[PDB]
């Protein structure tokens, strides 16, 4: 039984079981001080709806913060397939002060962005259904949305926010609501007649310390490592029909980076990253006679198929100096993410990371943009000559080629996440780097 | 179980209950704690448990 | 160029991350471990298996400590693909944990439905479904094997695997209940199904096999686990209705350190149906078509993502009469808590709150003990049972504050609290620190 | 609030939060060695083309090396459904060689049956992605194709092979490209009229490591705890309509082994675990008239429907004894890919772990067969008797009985890893054990 | 007896203090310390037919409405003393139950 | 809501419970001719209501809230609107075409201490005893007929 | 087992004593020393005419 | 239907069998259900089918 395998010992296993020096049949937890989360309501400063732009103040209502989510009550101004990530659409952005200074911000595009690349599987699905409908919900459909924040203290509790280490300082959030969201109040450019104005509530989840860490964290000073996001948005070389549009960009980030990521998209439609066409989910209507390559099929806006995508290539370089040998974009939205997140990135999103671990906490490797005096990303474009009513044509391509309407990808939005360190004392805090 | 084993009967599943007293007479009598406001932000306070007569002037 | 620019580009804001560094990520020195084996046994049943039956077994003294345990059975399809859900699940109608004579744990099958619902995800749960169903369109007559994994502590990790050599004067049992009826095994819906075989059963049991050493430090030394436990009551559910928003305080009857509570109204009468039915796509038997009936669910559907369904309007939990936090919607302990505590996805008409960082997770991380609280409460709001479950327009474009007239049908409430108890091992004999 | 749980407090706390050692809400992140990571093509020697076999010489432009990927271009020789993971089929086989010495060895098939059991959810996906064309490509398409190498230090940095240490050998990589590429340069056996040739492309990622680190990697010794793969491939005892056939498998292997893994296949369709049947997925033209039972729907090949799967049961003994007690081929396929990895293995393939944790780096109990002269895989086959053209025998039919087309299931592939270490000193490595 | 004034039917008080309208105490039942406090309900019968007044207005003590099946919902209150503490500029309640 | 602490709730029920057991007389009748409509006003016609509010420190001088003595914390109000009014929105369970959607506005007297009172509450700890409400709904064992 | 008498359909008993009909106290159970007694009824189903 | 069995410690708490003291002896019980039961299973010589 068994017994003939631990009696199968030899010399090649002293380097696993001599001198043993654990078990794994023996746990020890480790003691805890004690604590208890509670959810509370924020109050908003500011009506809501659309175009609306809004603040909480982070109520004294426990000692640390972690988990902060906003909630928004939304009506189809459609039918299924009409929305995508309404939500996530809605909250514009997201502003994080303290003390009057800025902290961080996340933009909506940024969450999309994100998600794409480091949410995945069910927490990918879950998340999906926290900001859209995803049963076929008919118009008129009323439906509360949870989209959680993603400041660095919101990912784990070892970045808890001592709120009651800042005694002298406000802790705000600012919040953004865009002027329009598809399928809700608007249908393309067209505005939806009686759509109704979105409800809007934030909670944040508290943390109560019990006696000895309460006075430690209200009396001693700390230093917290955490996320920063840094994003330029800018214009796209507009790709072309006929050949291989190119752009050099300036990465203007600064501290050392956890990594770099992007996206192309048409800024008509919220998450569009690729080209649209003829083939199932490519377009409104896509795969029969009414077929629209002018319009996602809003509720699919998403794919995989990196034939719509609209980048070649692309290489980081630094003070005219090559970081990495230039890859295709394809390298970028797939392989990269395999290698440091583990999930699967949909078309038209790009990644790239100088960290072995980017989708963690620990800091596992940074480029220290602070340190370059000319931080550049050379990006290459397909060739946009294939006909995308034809899927013989979006379908049958080659590798450096993708759709005519991929030209209506504009807009690049570049994103960069760092490590900076917030340093609470005597009841107030900021930032230890500038920039 | 046999012999002095039966006599380890208290290190076993024989399990005391962990509820000690009822609602009456003690047992939830040492629960309640003040539902203060656990972290203030002392920055619009502290001109006003200090500073009272430039308030007062 | 290439990586070594980066590495030379080095300065103030780099100190935090790599200055006086600490570790590396390219030299992993693994730990030497005791010598050990696995093997699997097969257990003796006593007692008789059949439908509605009550069977045991003794867990074999073949090992020195024992982790997984399996139970086989082999079922048939007493009607084709769609008619079944879960069957091997459902058959198990429970089983309790007993050592030396004491009651350590129970399970029921409706927690097994309720933890995979909150706990495994992804190709997890998938592979759990290909355990315990049929999944690739089967039809009547079809055979298959079915494995359900239990999940005691000692079940989940060797770290709390049991000594079963330490208890020298005690024996592990584990009891089992067989269901009187299994859908769309032996019965379909309220029909029993004639010539419906009984399941075979078999039990199995995996057992470590220490080296010497080991072996005699775990028949000597005492013991102690921090272990798991899962309380449970059934009670009748308020019925709520087309005329009003039905409301509940049920006393919560628990006790310990409890990590999270969870919970799930259900329709005795369907395994797993913890939503109304609704001539919806997957939400009834023959939905979508001229025999869609919502009386009857399309059992290999039961389960679904479709909140419009779900029968929970609002709920909030009290700590001798204190809001333990601010009231929620429902759809915050099906999406969000879940999303931030647990990273899956659950099903509409379940249910969790944790009190705890990580419920998921073998270390404590805050918990709620049930036995300092005179009178915990969980205040169910229900949601008006308006919507003609048999019309989409109704059934998908409906509000917040509504669902199915056919949610009334969800009669049952199980409610189930997670704790922490002390297992001890001493002089011979099992143990619980605390009642 | 929070505060009525707080006082919530009482004897059985003690063990949770009395004399407290950790928070939870405060987090120390390890300072680390400086480090930079940098993507470069290495060169290809031979001639790329299907059936060749080409290599390439890993050159010393960092420190320490893990993710290798190799980059293919391939186009479709057909229609959308007429590949499987044509990348992966591609690369026939690849090895790892330090001053000569083979460390290890990956096959097609392996990469294949690896991914069964240990990729998962949108890892596995995206793998996917990056081998073959999941979006309903047409014939003619062109793509890139990435495929990851899942050496020891391709899959983490624990293990980046210290090329800096190795200042006196050479490390090498050598690619066996297949002859034929289902739907990109044959159909079935059928060859494929004006099909291009691949292009191929090793990527090596490249650690450089900061002054002090890589002192250290260039003088001192270093013993790398390594994963091998032994691989012998078999004949099946062919089960049949008429009977159960079994088998006793002698199994070569040596050193601390963490796994043994199998799968039977059909050496024609790459992929192809299980029997063929005329139900949706499980032929072409499953499902309807023109279905044939004798080639698969490549795109997919493979399947998660066990009644297609031809092992009843099986044990492996040790000296002649049970190591455990005899299993249904369904516990291989679906129970210990549950209790070991948490994925989900498609039907055909199956797993039998001797460690807690076989997809971790971590060892967590081996079984040593370099101390075991017998060690023999029994194998029991299913009935091969239900019509597979007729969705209701196999649907419909019983536990140990299958699809009469799976009797073209005649090969089978017995795969083991073990452990080893990687010796480096005087510029200089090798393994510990030979 | 202890408040002065006249309440509506179907409103009903209990009270355990002398002046209930007070601000200052007049006795109370402090319930934190006591286990199963209950409200103990017996309802009339249900059998009068409500559209014929002179059902209702000439009839007995144990009976009312058949429309009286309508007041399916019961709300019960307890009106409680606290503390509210005020000092070092922050405040609080002594009593969380 | 003091310091986020919940202090007190009352509910719309609780302000008819309380005044059908505690406000009497003309001060009833002076309560309902700023909560309703009283002297058979016709459809259309336009009301401002005053709803007092019966906290603990809306009651009595003596129970002022010493916002003063509370430098490091907020004091907060939240209402809850009902979905629907009788005979202003909805009529039974019907909806009311053309209903006009509520004015609100919330006011609070302050008291200003001269500098001696002003000084102590600033400075000294206060207990102040107040009430709370506590409640629960419940499902009625409903007579039979 | 306890009284020894034949008790009609529709009364139930449940002793925690060896003989609760005698004066002689012979096993209790302290309510005074439980928080949360319940007793758990299930009916049967009232189908019959 | 209920039998209490009518060995010694099934009549008096005085001769409660003393398990515990029984350590590495089991107690078993043999229960043999007869071949026929008159008016269940049996109507004199006749099965009841």
């Amino acid at each position: 039984g068994g017994l003939s395998q631990l009696v199968a010992y030899g010399a090649q296993d002293v380097y696993l079981t001599g001198n043993p020096q654990i078990t794994f049949f023996k746990t020890v937890y480790r003691r805890y001080t004690n604590f208890a989360i509670e959810s509370i309501q924020q109050t908003i400063n500011g009506s809501v709806g659309f175009g609306n732009k809004v603040s909480t103040q982070i109520s004294r209502n426990g000692d640390l913060i972690t988990d902060i989510v906003v909630e928004f009550v939304l009506t189809k101004g459609g039918n299924g397939g009409t929305t995508y990530y309404p939500a996530e659409e809605l909250l514009q952005d997201v502003e994080l002060e303290i003390g009057g200074q800025r902290i961080d911000k996340h933009y909506n595009d940024w969450f999309r962005t994100y998600d794409a690349l480091f949410r995945m599987n069910d927490d990918r699905y879950n998340y999906r259904r926290m900001t859209d409908w995803v049963n076929n919900e008919l118009v008129g459909a009323q439906k509360r949305f949870y989209v959680p924040l993603i400041f660095f203290f919101n990912q784990t509790p070892g970045l808890a926010l001592p709120l009651i280490a800042l005694q002298y300082h406000e802790v705000k959030l600012y919040f953004t609501l865009a002027s329009q969201v598809q399928g809700v109040n608007y249908n393309g450019s067209s505005a939806i007649a009686g759509a109704a104005q979105p409800t809007m509530s934030v909670w944040v989840d508290y943390i109560f310390l019990d006696t000895q860490e309460r006075t430690r964290f209200a009396q001693l000073p700390h230093e917290y490592l955490i996320e920063q996001l840094q994003f330029t948005g800018s214009e796209t070389a507009t790709p072309s029909a006929t050949t291989q549009a190119s752009q050099n960009i300036r990465l203007n980030f600064n501290h050392p980076t956890k990594y770099l990521a992007w996206n192309f998209n048409n800024p008509t439609n919220y998450g569009q990253y690729t080209a649209l066409a003829n083939i199932p989910g490519a377009c409104s209507g896509a795969g029969t006679a009414a077929a629209t390559v002018t319009t996602p099929d809003y509720g699919n806006t998403g794919t995989y198929n990196e034939q719509l995508a609209v980048l070649d290539s692309a290489k980081i370089q630094l003070n005219g100096q090559d970081r990495f040998a230039t890859r295709k974009g394809s390298y970028f939205n797939k392989v990269q993410p395999y290698q440091s997140i583990g999930g699967v990135t949909p078309a038209g999103v790009y990644l790239y990371s100088f960290a072995l671990k980017p989708a963690g906490r620990q800091p596992s490797g940074t480029c220290n943009f602070s340190r370059i005096d000319n931080a550049t990303l050379s990006l290459t474009y397909k060739t946009c000559s294939i006909d995308a009513t034809s899927p013989a044509a979006v379908l049958g391509n080659t590798e450096t080629v993708t759709a005519n309407t991929a030209t209506l990808l504009t807009a690049l939005n570049i994103y960069a996440k760092n490590y900076n360190v917030l340093r609470i004392m005597s009841g107030m805090g900021g930032l230890a780097y500038a920039n | 179980l046999s012999g002095e084993a039966a006599a380890m009967y208290g290190d076993v599943v024989v399990q005391k209950t962990t509820r000690a007293c009822r609602k009456s007479e003690g047992g939830f009598k040492d629960v309640n704690t003040e539902l203060w406001g656990t972290s203030p932000y002392l920055g619009r306070g502290d001109g006003e448990v200090y500073n009272m007569p430039a308030s007062n002037q």
